[PDB]
């Protein structure tokens, strides 16, 4: 892990599917606003959406933080908008101007929006719950060559193991730091060989497991993919309105804002 | 009668091997609705006897070797059709946890039979609550305890319903607060469905509680008897490599002490009860 | 003349004394070269105290004095080695610490590179691979071509062959077969008695009382008892009040009692249950 | 190979190594040289570059949903961690343990995918220039892949043939 963890319980945080969708329908709504208004628009409902959902403020910090400097300096790059073309000139042409200044602060809330609606994505759903309604959007290419079953598959286990190679690395990892080991050291030729103590046991481990599930996947009838039921599905909740409405409201007003 | 029956069974490993066979000969039978115990030193082959059952292994040859639980025989197709009548409880829970959650790992058995998910509802809730597992069964793998993972192990057995289960090496990694717990389950389990279960090496209860122990180093069956037949074996059943359950240990170091008892006593109750009655 | 723990608490994240995270509290002192056995209900962070020893994690609030050093929260990662050739922790299935291309590669990995020369690594490898019963064949041999049993016994040669002063050891029998743990229990009980600590972390409750001078307890990361396995299996209500489990031969001892026989004292252990069985017939 | 199962579990367990190897950059003191490369050459390798490739994608979607992050989700940016599997899958799948191989593999991956891609995949949505994204990533992309070939080659080739046979 990872993060971060569906609600405790909070309210909404219902069917990934239309959650997920809202993120992508949004952060195409990010884009398409042309005006000072379009840019009200989409900033004052994923505002809206951010705490009438209610989350800690703080935990947004956490997404911004890596590409605050650069975005910066992006947001900094085009309030300076001057000499677009036809100026190879003037001495020192470059200078700040309001239409920079609203174009620098536009670049700001189109970049910033996209860190709100996807940060909500990964917070309020768990991880298989979006995987869940990330094979449900794969789904249509079913009409092609792609079988999709295993596919659907790789994803399930990926997902289902990664947390527990993660643990056995940190076992592994005390167990050489305890008859060794130092991996800090510096050097190329010297410290690139401290990789192998933990990568081997893990590699070693990796294939025991894929051992082990494949044997007993078998042993539990496993045929194949073709054509046995499913367990574990997803529901339409009653909550599943609001972003049906949040997003068809806010197209209008977004329409109105563009044209 | 007998619920399978195992052929003279020659079975390596020949990529990579063949220094030696790992069994070779066997042929052994269990009998319906017993307890069973294979029992032996690692080595004697026992650990290949549950997965050359189902047919995920397979003798050498094919044709003097015959194996069939019973009213099926593999195998050519009759794998799949084998695999409904028995299923096997291996000692890595972790490794072969195949569910996202509890309730998914129980029906992944019926997913693989196109049972219509209506059906699945009501039969996996009733599995995960047959094993205690009800509170947990929405809870992960993860967040689960070792003897936890056993439990919804077995719990995805009975929602397919089998015949015969084989616990293979189930318990090896666990602690004694759970072995004994998982085992009282399954002997629940046992006799409320009328199955036969096959267990595998845990001695002890395992062994003295089963109704058949078969003594397999190394390689080949190592006489046949009882629990209470077999464990006097004492020097015979040491040089094998193997030791001795509880009672069958604490009536050796009393007749060293001068209490001499009945060879027969499988249990505590048999033992408190002798002491009870020699003591006047 | 021991390894003392004052006034030891282990935090997660930052922390107050109030909160139960971790370990709290935890003020004890154990002898020199006594067998050390340590239980209690998972989750009640005796795994945590195992990696205070050799100090992967350092303590929150107390102190620790051990192989000699003093570990305080504030200890830097200095001079780490030095105290690890001193006390070696072995964690559980440690068949899966071989990456070596061959066993003695394997065991001498843990002697080489904390100060051991090349001399007395292969000679402690050597010492350390018999010592512990394998096949002088199955040196070379690459460690990943062995059965399930001889691995655990390379890692084990691994991290012996140094000889530390302390050895803390998780579950070290687990999974292997009754004779098994006897050899391994042995090897413990002969290293103890070379004059060296020996840490169990079990949650079997049969070689506790048997091999075991003493004994910690843990619930929810405070230290409830400190005393010999016999001071601890005593209480009926105390031990069973929380989730904890009498040795076998203690329940058939209080199992005779159902039936009445009345048995001396506190067997704990089947030749001292015998011999109460014998005692009490008379 | 029809009929695949028990080498697709442990394809999801590579998916699942190289997951865990992008997020620990381990590295010599002043210069990180970021990990999970390993995990596209393991794919790569043994799985062969139309199967890496695949792979490579679907690492980026484990990943992008297990530890919140980017990734992708975002089609375009999976392309790069797809691709980065099936060029060192190109020429080292039933392919022979060699020097000329790696090289080739190594950098080449840099400029294709991790130079010419990641740049363009930074400089599309906004103003800065292509060329300056470029800037930045020539240095990086002309010190760090040497260190690479040194623990891509002589790591795999022991366990390209260790585990092979």
């Amino acid at each position: 892990i990872g993060r971060y963890l569906p609600g405790t319980t909070f309210v909404y945080r219902v069917d990934p599917r239309a959650k997920l969708l809202t993120t992508f329908y949004f952060i195409i709504m990010i884009f398409l606003a042309n005006n000072w208004v379009s840019y009200l628009v989409i900033s004052i409902f994923g505002l809206a959406y951010v705490f009438a959902t209610g989350l800690k403020a703080r935990v947004f910090w956490d997404g911004v933080k890596p590409m605050i400097w650069m975005i910066v300096f992006t947001s900094l790059l085009q309030t300076f908008f001057m000499a677009g073309g036809k100026v190879y000139w003037h001495w020192w042409i470059f200078t700040l101007s309001s239409e920079g200044l609203i174009n620098g602060l536009y670049v700001f809330i189109r970049f910033a929006m996209i860190i709100l609606v996807s940060t909500v994505m990964t917070v309020t759903t768990k991880p298989l719950e979006i995987a869940d309604a990330m094979e449900w959007m794969l789904t249509p290419l079913k009409l092609f060559k792609v079988n999709v079953g295993m596919i659907s598959l790789v994803i399930s286990i990926a997902l289902r193991f990664v947390p527990t190679l993660f643990d056995q690395t940190v076992k592994i990892m005390n167990a050489q730091r305890s008859r060794g080991a130092d991996f800090n050291d510096g050097g190329l030729v010297k410290r690139a060989k401290s990789v192998v103590p933990m990568l081997v046991p893990l590699f070693i481990d990796s294939l025991e497991v894929a051992l082990d599930l494949s044997t007993a996947m078998e042993s539990r009838g496993y045929k194949g993919s073709e054509g046995r039921t499913r367990y574990r599905i997803l529901e339409w909740s009653k909550v599943d309105l609001i972003p049906v409405a949040y997003c068809l409201l806010l197209t209008i007003l977004m329409i109105t804002t563009r044209k | 009668g007998s619920d399978n029956i195992i052929s003279f069974d020659h079975v390596t490993f020949t990529y990579p091997d063949s220094p030696r066979p790992a069994l070779s000969d066997l042929s052994f039978a269990i009998e319906r609705g017993s307890w069973t115990a294979l029992i032996g030193h690692n080595g004697s082959g026992k650990s290949t006897v549950s997965k050359l059952i189902n047919g995920l292994l397979a003798p050498d040859d094919l044709d003097k070797s015959s194996i069939t639980v019973d009213g099926v025989k593999l195998g050519a197709d009759t794998v799949w059709e084998v695999r409904e009548k028995v299923g096997i409880v291996f000692q890595n829970p972790d490794n072969q946890f195949v569910g996202a959650t509890v309730s998914d790992d129980v029906a992944f058995g019926l997913e693989n039979r196109a049972v219509p998910r209506p059906e699945m509802l009501k039969i996996v809730a009733q599995a995960v609550a047959d094993v205690g597992m009800a509170d947990y069964a929405d809870s992960e793998p993860s967040n689960l305890s070792g003897g936890q993972k056993q439990r919804v192990a077995i719990a995805g057995i009975l929602a397919v319903k089998p015949q015969v289960i084989i616990l293979d090496e189930s318990t090896s990694m666990l602690d004694p607060e759970g072995k004994e717990q998982i085992l009282d389950l399954v002997r629940k389990i046992k006799e409320d469905n009328n199955l036969t279960v096959i267990s595998i090496t845990h001695d002890l209860e395992e062994a003295a509680g089963a109704d058949q122990v078969l003594v397999l180093d190394d390689g080949q069956l190592l006489d046949q008897g009882k629990p209470e037949e077999i464990f006097p074996k004492v020097e015979m059943l040491k040089r094998i490599g193997l030791d001795i359950p509880f009672v069958y240990r604490l009536k050796q170091l009393l007749k060293e002490r001068g209490i001499v008892l009945p060879d027969e006593i499988d249990d505590d109750e048999k033992l408190v009860q002798s002491l009870w009655q020699l003591n006047s | 003349m021991a390894i003392k723990f004052e006034n030891v608490s282990y935090v997660y994240s930052p922390g107050s004394p109030l909160e139960a995270i971790g370990l709290d509290q935890l003020n004890f002192s154990l002898e020199e070269g006594k067998f050390i056995a340590l239980v209690g209900h998972t989750g009640s962070g005796k795994s945590t105290l195992m990696q205070h020893f050799n100090a992967l994690l350092k303590p929150t609030s107390g102190k620790i004095e051990i192989a000699g050093y003093t570990i305080t929260p504030e200890t830097g990662n200095k001079g780490l080695k030095d105290l690890r050739r001193k006390v070696s922790l072995a964690f559980q299935f440690s068949e899966a610490q071989l990456f070596e291309n061959t066993v003695l590669k394997d065991v001498e990995y843990g002697p080489r590179n904390f100060g051991f020369s090349e001399d007395e690594a292969r000679e402690a490898a050597l010492k350390w691979l018999k010592k512990v019963g394998l096949k002088d064949d199955l040196i070379e041999h690459s460690p990943f071509d062995l059965s399930g049993g001889q691995m655990r016994r390379v890692a084990l040669a691994g991290v012996l062959a140094y000889e530390p002063e302390i050895i803390c050891l998780d579950e070290p029998a687990a999974g292997l077969d009754p004779m098994g743990r006897l050899e391994m229990m042995q090897l413990f009980k002969d290293y103890q008695a070379a004059g060296h600590t020996v840490i169990l972390v079990t949650h079997n409750m049969d070689d506790v009382a048997d091999y075991a001078d003493d004994v910690l307890a843990l619930e929810h990361g405070r230290l409830i008892k400190h005393a010999s396995p016999k001071e601890v299996f005593k209480d009926s209500e105390w031990l069973q009040k929380h989730h904890l489990a009498e040795p076998r031969s203690a329940r058939f001892a209080a199992k005779l009692e159902a039936a009445g026989l009345k048995l001396p004292g506190q067997p704990l252990t089947m030749p001292e249950l015998a011999d109460a069985i014998k005692q009490s017939l008379k | 190979s029809k009929l695949e199962l028990r080498e697709l579990v442990l394809l999801a367990m590579v998916i699942a190594i190289k997951v865990i190897l992008g997020q620990f950059k381990v590295g010599n003191a002043t210069l990180q040289v970021g990990l999970g490369f390993i995990g596209s050459v393991m794919l790569g390798y043994l799985f062969g570059p139309w199967w890496g490739f695949a792979g490579g994608a679907l690492s980026d979607l484990v990943s992008s949903v297990i530890f919140g992050n980017l990734g992708g989700f975002f089609i375009g940016f999976t392309l790069t961690a797809a691709l980065g599997p099936m060029i060192y899958g190109f020429f080292l799948y039933k392919q022979p343990i060699q020097i000329w191989r790696v090289i080739a593999s190594v950098i080449c991956v840099t400029v294709i995918c991790n130079i010419g891609l990641n740049t363009l995949w930074v400089s599309m949505m906004y103003g800065i220039n292509f060329m300056v994204a470029l800037s930045s990533r020539i240095l990086k992309e002309m010190i760090t892949p040497w260190i690479q070939m040194v623990a891509v080659w002589f790591i795999l080739e022991g366990l390209s043939r260790v585990k092979l046979s």
